[PDB]
């Protein structure tokens, strides 16, 4: 009755934070692969200086 | 015999030229063992890069089979 429009700039603000959120997912999702692929990475690295440590 | 005289004289250019060419051939394969050390040295460093090869190619197989884990001990070998 009294925030009639006030709640209709609240439904746009939820708006950008779903379109916020969903970038933060997202991109949090694409450095999670980044981060696995890299961490595998030097862990088998570290693996096999582990095994055969040069002199 | 002053033909023969000159006839000689042939024979004499031809082995000075034949000396030469001996000469020449033991050079060439003088140069030829050096050849063959050089092409031993190549080799060894070939068989370097081999070595790199096998560590990478562990490290990829090393990495896969504990990536491709879908269901122990600390026994390795530290040369």
């Amino acid at each position: 009755n009294a925030f009639e429009p006030a709640f209709a700039e609240l439904a746009d603000a939820v708006a950008d934070l779903e379109a916020n959120m969903m970038h933060f997912q997202l991109m949090h999702e694409s450095l999670a692969r980044f981060s696995e692929s890299f961490a595998s990475f030097l862990y088998g690295l570290n693996m096999n200086a582990f095994c055969v440590d040069f002199p | 015999s002053p033909a023969l005289l000159a006839r000689v004289n042939e024979k004499k250019a031809e082995l000075e030229n034949l000396k030469e060419l001996r000469d020449l051939s033991a050079a060439v394969a003088a140069q030829m063992e050096a050849l063959e050390q050089k092409l031993s040295t190549l080799s060894s460093g070939t068989e370097a890069i081999a070595t790199v090869l096998a560590n990478w190619h562990n490290v990829l197989r090393a990495i896969s089979m504990a990536s491709a884990k879908i269901p122990p001990q600390t026994l390795v070998r530290i040369p």
